[PDB]
C-alpha cells in the first residue's frame, strides 16, 4: 500500500507507515522498542535538520566564493576564520556547548515527558515550548507555519524528512569528493557540467586505483 | 592523598555493588539478575554513587548496612 | 532490537564495556599526561 | 480600550486588554499566566522609569556642555575631584558607593514589601505630592504617556550603549553626523555594527 | 479558462474550474494543488513579475535612449560599479541596509494582509489613511495604489486588465532571464545583442556562442 | 511545600514532594535525604556551611571592592594569611588555630547537643541564667539571643520567605567560594581583578582560555592557529 525502499519487499512490523518518510527500510531491526523508536525519530529529525543547515551554509559560502566574494572553502573554513574572529577558540566552543546543552536537555526532558516544559518553569510560558508531536515542538517554533492544518503539516513533515535524508547524502558526498578532489563542491559541480563525459568520480586518480 | 583517592573509588565500587545486590534481591528469581544485568538501573546506580560515604554512614547507624546473625548462616562447629 | 539487546545486557558484554571504558580511560590519562609519582597538584 | 495595533491586523491576545500601553505587541505568548504578567508589568515599569532617569542623565550632561556620560565615571580611574553641576563634591568614591548601596537597598526594601499587585505599579500618596491623578481619564492618559515615553527612553538607552560600543562620539555628535551626512555616515558605515 | 499552455495535454484537476487571469494549465508538477499554496504562489509570481517589469524597464528604456544617443547612461550590468565609483555615491552598505529596511516594512504589511485579507484597515494605525488600505482581492490591494481609478470599472474589463498585467509580467520575467543569460554568454547589453541579431541573424545566434552549449563549437570546427 | 524545580521534567524523589522545606527544588538524585532526621542533620549541615560561606565571601568581596576603590589597603584573601602572620602585631599561628578550635568546639558542642535533644540547652542554672532563651524553636533555627532585633517574630508566611532568602543567598555564596578557590587556582588573581578582566575583555579572559581548568585545550588552539 506504500512505496517501499525495495519493490516487493516485506515491510517491518514496527514500521506501519505512520511516521514521516516511512519507506520501511530497516534491516538491522533498530527502533523496534517504542521508546527507542521515539529516540530514533528524534535523532533522525535533529541530524536531518543539522545536515540541511550545514549543507545550505556550505553551498551559500561556496557560491559566494565562486562569484568573486572573499569566502573560504567548506573545509578549513574555521581554521582561517579563527585568526580573524574576535572570539578565540576555547571560549567559543565552550559557550556554544553550554547554550546547546541548555537547549538540548530542555528538549531531552521534553522528549522524556511530553509537555514537561510547558508548565511555565522557563520564564512563564505555557503554550510555547511544549512538544506537539514526537520530534516536533510548538509555540515558539511555529511562528507563521501551517502546522495547524493536518494535511499540510503531514506534507511538510514528509518534505522535511526527505530533504533531510537528501542533505545527509549531500554531506557525505561533500566530504567524499572533497577528499577526492580537494576543491569546493560548486567547483566539482561546474567541472561535472563542463566535461561530463570525462570528469567524474573515476578519473580523479584517488578512489579508483 | 592517594590513600583517600583510592578509598573514594574503592568505596564507590562497594556501594554500587551493595545497592545492586539489595535491589536485585527484592525481585523474583534474583539469581538470573547476576548473569542477566540490567543497564538502566546499574547505570543509574553508577551515577548515584558519588556520595558513597554519606550513604554508608547513615546505613551503619540504623542497621540497614549490617545484619544480626539470627538470619545469617553460621558454622555448626 | 529487544531480543538482541537482552543478549547485549549479559555479563560477557558487561565484561567488555567496563573493561573497554576503564582501560581506555587509563590509556588517555597516561597518554595526554606524562608518568607522575606525586599528587602535588 | 486598546491604544493601537503593533501590526495592522494582528491576532488579538486574550490577556492584553485592560492594561495601560496596550498594543498587543507580545508575539511569543510571554507572560501567559497573570501572576507572571503582573510581575512583568511591574518590572517593565521599573526599567522604563530607570530608563527615563538614564536618558535624563545622559542628555542634561550634554545639552549643558558638562561632558560625556561615558567619561563621567572616569574620575574613579584617574582619581581627581568629582564634579556635579560645577560644585566639586568632595565625597570619596568608596563613600558614595557605600551610601548608594544601603540607600537604595532600603528604598527597594520598602518597595518590595507592598504585597499588593496594584501597588507595585504606581504608589501614589507620598510619591505623588502634586497629585494630578484625582480624575481617572487624565490618570489613564498619563499612564499611557509615561509608558510610551519610557519605552522610547529604554530603546534610547540601548542605542546609547550600542552607539558608544561602535563609535567614540556621543549622542549629540551622532546627531550632528546624521544631520550633516546621513547617507555617507550612519550605522551602516561603521563596519562594526554589521559585518562587512 | 482561455487558451492552453500545451494543446492536447492533460489538465490538472485544480485548474479546470479556477477563476484566475492567465490560467493555461501549466502545472505538470502539481505544485498548486493546495488552495493556500495556490494563493501564496500567485502572490509570489505577481511580485516577481512586478519587480521584473521595473527591472526590464530600467534595462531597456535607458538602453534605447543610449542607442538613440539622448543620454549617456551606461549598461545595467556595470551600472552598479559606476555608481559605487561616483563622487555622489551613497555607500553600498548604507544602500542595501536602506533597501532591506524599506522593503521589509513593505513586505511585513504584505504578509500581514495575506494572513488576514482586509485586516489592515483598522482605524488609528497608519495615521488615519489606512482606511483605504483594505484588500479587495488577494494580490490586488487597491486604494492609494490605484488613485486614477481604472480598477473601478466593469468586472469584464478588470479581468482583461489582470490578464494583460500578468502576461506582460511573465514576458518581463522571461526577458530578465534572457538578459542574465545573454550577459553571462555574450557579455553585452540587450540593445547590442538585438542590433547584432538584426544586422547578422545567422552569425549572431546562441548556438554560435560556446558558453550556452559547450562542445558544439568543437563539432563545428570538426565539420 | 514544593516550589520551583531544579530540572523540569525530572522525576522528583518521593521524600521531596510533600516536604515543607526552605528552598526545596527536588535536587536530590542520589536520594541522600530519604530518611527524615537524616535530612534534618543535612539541613543543619547545609545551613552551617552556608552561614560561614556568607561571612567568608563577604570577607572577600567587600574588602576586595574597597581595595579597588582605594579606601583601604586590605590585601587579597589568598595572601592575607601570610600578610598578617609576617606583620609586627601578629598572634602566632599555633595560638590562633588553637583559640579558633577551642572556641568553635564549645559553640558547636552546644549546637550538637541541641540537635540530639531539641530545647535541651534551656535547663535552668547552666549558662549563668541566660540559657532560658537558648531553646531552639526549629532545627537549625535557634532564635533567642541570635535574633535580638525581633526580625523573626513576624507572620509565618514572612518567616519561610526569609528562610528561602537565607538558603538562596547561602547557596549562591557557597558556589561563589568554590569559584574563588578555582579562580585563584587557575588565574592566580583575586575575584575583583577577575571580574574587571571579564567586564573589560570577556572573550579573551575565560576559563576555557586558561589552560589550568581545561588541560590540552590550549594545545588545540595552538594546533588550529598553526
Ligand atoms: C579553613 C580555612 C582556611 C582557608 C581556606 C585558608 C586559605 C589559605 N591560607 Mg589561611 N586558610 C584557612 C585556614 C586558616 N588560615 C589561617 C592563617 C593562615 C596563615 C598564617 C597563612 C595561611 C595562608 C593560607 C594559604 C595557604 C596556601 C598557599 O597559598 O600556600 C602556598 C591559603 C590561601 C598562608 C598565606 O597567606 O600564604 C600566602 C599563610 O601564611 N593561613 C588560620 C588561622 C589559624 C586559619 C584558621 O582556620
Ligand atoms: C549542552 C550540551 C549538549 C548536551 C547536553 C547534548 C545532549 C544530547 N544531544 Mg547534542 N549536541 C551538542 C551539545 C549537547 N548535546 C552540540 C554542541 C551539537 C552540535 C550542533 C550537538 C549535536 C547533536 C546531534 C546531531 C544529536 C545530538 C543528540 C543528543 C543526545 C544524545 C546524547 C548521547 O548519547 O551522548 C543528548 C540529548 C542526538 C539526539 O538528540 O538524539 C535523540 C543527535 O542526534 N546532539
Ligand atoms: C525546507 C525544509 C523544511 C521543511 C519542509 C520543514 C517542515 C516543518 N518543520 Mg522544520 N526545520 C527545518 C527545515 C524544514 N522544516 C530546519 C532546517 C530547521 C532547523 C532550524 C527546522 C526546525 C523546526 C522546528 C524547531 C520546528 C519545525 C516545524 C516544522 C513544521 C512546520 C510547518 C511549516 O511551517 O513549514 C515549514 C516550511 C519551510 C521550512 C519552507 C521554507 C524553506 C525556505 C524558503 C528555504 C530558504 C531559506 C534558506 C535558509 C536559504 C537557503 C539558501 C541556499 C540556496 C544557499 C513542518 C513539518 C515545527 C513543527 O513540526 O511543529 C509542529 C517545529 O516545532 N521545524
Ligand atoms: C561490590 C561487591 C562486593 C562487596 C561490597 C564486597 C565486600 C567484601 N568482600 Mg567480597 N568479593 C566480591 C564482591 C564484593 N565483595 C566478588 C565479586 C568476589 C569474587 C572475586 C569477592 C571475593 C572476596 C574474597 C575472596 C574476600 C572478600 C572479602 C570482602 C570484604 C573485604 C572488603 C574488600 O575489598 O574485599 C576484597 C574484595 C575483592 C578482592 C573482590 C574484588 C572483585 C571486584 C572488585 C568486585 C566487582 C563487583 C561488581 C563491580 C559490582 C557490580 C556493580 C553493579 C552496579 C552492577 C568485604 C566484606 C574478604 C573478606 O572476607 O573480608 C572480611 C575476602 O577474603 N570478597
Ligand atoms: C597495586 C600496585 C600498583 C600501584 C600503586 C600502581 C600505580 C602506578 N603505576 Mg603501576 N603497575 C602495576 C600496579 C600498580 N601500579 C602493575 C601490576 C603493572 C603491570 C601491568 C604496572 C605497570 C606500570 C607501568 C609500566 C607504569 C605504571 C605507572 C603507574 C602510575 C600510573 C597511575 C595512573 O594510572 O594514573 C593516575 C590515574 C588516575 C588518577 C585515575 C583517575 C580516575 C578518576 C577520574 C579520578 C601509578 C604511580 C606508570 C607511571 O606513572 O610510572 C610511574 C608507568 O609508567 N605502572
Ligand atoms: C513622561 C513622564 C511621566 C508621566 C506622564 C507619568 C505619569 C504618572 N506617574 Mg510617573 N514617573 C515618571 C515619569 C512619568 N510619570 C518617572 C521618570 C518616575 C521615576 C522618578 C516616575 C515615578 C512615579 C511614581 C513613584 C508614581 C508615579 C505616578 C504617576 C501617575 C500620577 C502622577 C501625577 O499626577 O503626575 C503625572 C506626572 C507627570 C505629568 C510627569 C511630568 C514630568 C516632568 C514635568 C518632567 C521633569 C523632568 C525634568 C525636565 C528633567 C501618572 C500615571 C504615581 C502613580 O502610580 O499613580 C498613582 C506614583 O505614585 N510616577
Ligand atoms: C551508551 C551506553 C550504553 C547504553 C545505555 C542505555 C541502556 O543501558 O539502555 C538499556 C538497554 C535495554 O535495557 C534492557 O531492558 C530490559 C528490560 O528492563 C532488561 O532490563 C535488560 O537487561 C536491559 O538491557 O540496553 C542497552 O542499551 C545495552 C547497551 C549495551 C550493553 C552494555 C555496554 C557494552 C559496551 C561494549 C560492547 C558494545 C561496544
Ligand atoms: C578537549 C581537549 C582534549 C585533549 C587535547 C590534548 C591536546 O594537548 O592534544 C593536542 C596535541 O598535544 C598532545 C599530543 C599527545 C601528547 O603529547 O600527549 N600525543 C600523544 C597525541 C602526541 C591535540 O592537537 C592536535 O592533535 C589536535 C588534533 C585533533 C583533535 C580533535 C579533538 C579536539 C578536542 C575536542
Ligand atoms: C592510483 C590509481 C589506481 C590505478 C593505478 C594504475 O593503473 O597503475 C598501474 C600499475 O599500478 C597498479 O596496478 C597499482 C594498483 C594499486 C594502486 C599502471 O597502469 P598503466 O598506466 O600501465 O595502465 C595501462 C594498462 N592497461
Ligand atoms: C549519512 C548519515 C547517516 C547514514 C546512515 C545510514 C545509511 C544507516 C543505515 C541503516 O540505519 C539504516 C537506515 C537502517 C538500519 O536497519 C540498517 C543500517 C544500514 C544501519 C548521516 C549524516 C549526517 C550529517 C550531518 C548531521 C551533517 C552536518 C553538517 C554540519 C553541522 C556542517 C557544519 C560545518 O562545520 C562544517 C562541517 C564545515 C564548515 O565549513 C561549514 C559548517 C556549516 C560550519
Ligand atoms: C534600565 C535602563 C537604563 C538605565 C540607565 C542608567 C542606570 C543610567 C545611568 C548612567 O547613564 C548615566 C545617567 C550616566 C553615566 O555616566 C553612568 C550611568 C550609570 C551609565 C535601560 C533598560 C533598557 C531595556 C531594554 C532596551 C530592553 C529591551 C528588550 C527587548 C528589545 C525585548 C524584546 C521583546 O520582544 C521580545 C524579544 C520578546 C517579546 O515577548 C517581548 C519583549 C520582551 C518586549
Amino acid at each position: 500500500d506504500r512505496p517501499l525502499w525495495s519493490p516487493g519487499s516485506e515491510p517491518p512490523a514496527w514500521l506501519d507507515g505512520s511516521l514521516a518518510g516511512d519507506y520501511g527500510f530497516d534491516p538491522l531491526h533498530l527502533s523496534e522498542e517504542p521508546e527507542m523508536r521515539k529516540w530514533m525519530v528524534q535523532a533522525e529529525l535533529v541530524h536531518a535538520r543539522w545536515a540541511m543547515l550545514g549543507v545550505a551554509g556550505i553551498l551559500f559560502t561556496s557560491i559566494a566564493a565562486k562569484t568573486g566574494a572573499p569566502f573560504p572553502d567548506w573545509y578549513d573554513a574555521g581554521k582561517e576564520a579563527i585568526k580573524t574572529s574576535p572570539a578565540p577558540l576555547g571560549s567559543l566552543i565552550f559557550t556554544e556547548l553550554l547554550l546547546f546543552g541548555w537547549v538540548e536537555t530542555k528538549r531531552l526532558y521534553d522528549l522524556r515527558n511530553p509537555g514537561s516544559q510547558g508548565d511555565g518553569s522557563f520564564l512563564g510560558i505555557t503554550d510555547g515550548l511544549k512538544g506537539k508531536e514526537n520530534g516536533y515542538p510548538g509555540g515558539l517554533f511555529d511562528p507563521m507555519g501551517m502546522s495547524k492544518n493536518e494535511a499540510s503539516y503531514k506534507e511538510a513533515k514528509v518534505k522535511e524528512i526527505k530533504n533531510g535524508r537528501l542533505a545527509m547524502l549531500a554531506f557525505v558526498g561533500f566530504i567524499a569528493q572533497h577528499h577526492a578532489t580537494h576543491k569546493s563542491p560548486i567547483d566539482n559541480l561546474l567541472d561535472h557540467v563542463a566535461d561530463p563525459f570525462h570528469v567524474t568520480f573515476a578519473t580523479n586518480g584517488v578512489s579508483i586505483p | 592523598i592517594p590513600t583517600f583517592g583510592f578509598l573514594y573509588v574503592a568505596g564507590y565500587i562497594g556501594h554500587v555493588g551493595r545497592q545492586y545486590i539489595i535491589l536485585s534481591k527484592e525481585d523474583a528469581k534474583p539469581t538470573d539478575k547476576e548473569i542477566i544485568l540490567d543497564v538502566p538501573l546499574a547505570l543509574k546506580l553508577a551515577f548515584q554513587g558519588w556520595a558513597w560515604p554519606l550513604a554508608s554512614i547513615q546505613e551503619l547507624r540504623n542497621g540497614s548496612l549490617l545484619e544480626k546473625d539470627e538470619n545469617i548462616t553460621v558454622s555448626p562447629r | 532490537m529487544k531480543d538482541f539487546t537482552t543478549y547485549l545486557s549479559t555479563a560477557p558484554v558487561v565484561g567488555l564495556g567496563w573493561a573497554i571504558f576503564t582501560s581506555g580511560l587509563l590509556i588517555e590519562i597516561n597518554r595526554f599526561f606524562p608518568d607522575p609519582l606525586v599528587f602535588s597538584f | 480600550t486598546r491604544a493601537g495595533n503593533f501590526a495592522p491586523g494582528s491576532e488579538p491576545k486574550d490577556y492584553l486588554e485592560g492594561l495601560p500601553g496596550n498594543y498587543n505587541f507580545d508575539p511569543l505568548e510571554l507572560g501567559k499566566e497573570k501572576g507572571t504578567l503582573q510581575r512583568y508589568r511591574e518590572a517593565e515599569l521599573i526599567h522604563c522609569r530607570w530608563a527615563m532617569l538614564g536618558a535624563a542623565g545622559c542628555l542634561a550632561v550634554e545639552v549643558l556642555g558638562l561632558g560625556n556620560w561615558y567619561d563621567a565615571p572616569l574620575w574613579a580611574v584617574t582619581g581627581d575631584k568629582p564634579t556635579w553641576f560645577g560644585i566639586e563634591v568632595p565625597f570619596d568614591i568608596a563613600t558614595i558607593l557605600g551610601v548608594e548601596v544601603v540607600a537604595m537597598a532600603v528604598a527597594e526594601g520598602l518597595r518590595n514589601e507592598n504585597q499588593d499587585m496594584e501597588k507595585r505599579l504606581y504608589p501614589g500618596g507620598a510619591f505623588d505630592p502634586l497629585g494630578f491623578s484625582k480624575d481617572p481619564k487624565s490618570f489613564e492618559d498619563k499612564k499611557l504617556k509615561e509608558l510610551k515615553n519610557g519605552r522610547l527612553a529604554m530603546v534610547a538607552c540601548l542605542g546609547f550603549a550600542g552607539q558608544h560600543a561602535a563609535t567614540g562620539k556621543p549622542i549629540l555628535a551622532a546627531l550632528g553626523d546624521h544631520l550633516s551626512s546621513p547617507f555617507f555616515n550612519n550605522f551602516a558605515t561603521n563596519g562594526v555594527s554589521v559585518p562587512g | 479558462m482561455q487558451g492552453n499552455w500545451l494543446p492536447g495535454s492533460q489538465t490538472p484537476a485544480h485548474l479546470k474550474d479556477l477563476k484566475m487571469a492567465g490560467n493555461f494549465g501549466f502545472d505538470p508538477l502539481n505544485l498548486g494543488a493546495e488552495p493556500q499554496a495556490l494563493r501564496w504562489y500567485q502572490q509570489a509570481e505577481l511580485v516577481h513579475s512586478r519587480t521584473a517589469m521595473m527591472g526590464v524597464a530600467g534595462i531597456l528604456i535607458p538602453g534605447i535612449f543610449t542607442k538613440l544617443g539622448a543620454l549617456n547612461v551606461p549598461q545595467w550590468y556595470e551600472a552598479g560599479k559606476v555608481y559605487i565609483e561616483g563622487e555622489g555615491a551613497i555607500p553600498f552598505g548604507t544602500l542595501l541596509m536602506t533597501t532591506l529596511f524599506s522593503y521589509a516594512f513593505v513586505e511585513g504589511k504584505r504578509w500581514q494582509d495575506f494572513r488576514k485579507p482586509g485586516s489592515q484597515a483598522e482605524p488609528g494605525t497608519f495615521f488615519g489613511l489606512e482606511s483605504q488600505f483594505k484588500g479587495t482581492e488577494n494580490g490586488y490591494p487597491g486604494g492609494i495604489f490605484d488613485p486614477l481609478g481604472y480598477s473601478k470599472t466593469s468586472p469584464e474589463k478588470l479581468d482583461e486588465l489582470k490578464l494583460k498585467e500578468i502576461k506582460n509580467g511573465r514576458l518581463a520575467m522571461v526577458a530578465f532571464l534572457g538578459f542574465a543569460g545573454q550577459y553571462g554568454a555574450t557579455g553585452k547589453g540587450p540593445i547590442d545583442n538585438l542590433a547584432d541579431h538584426l544586422a547578422d541573424p545567422w552569425h549572431n545566434t546562441f548556438a554560435e556562442n560556446g558558453i550556452s552549449v559547450p562542445g558544439l563549437s568543437a563539432v563545428e570546427q570538426a565539420a
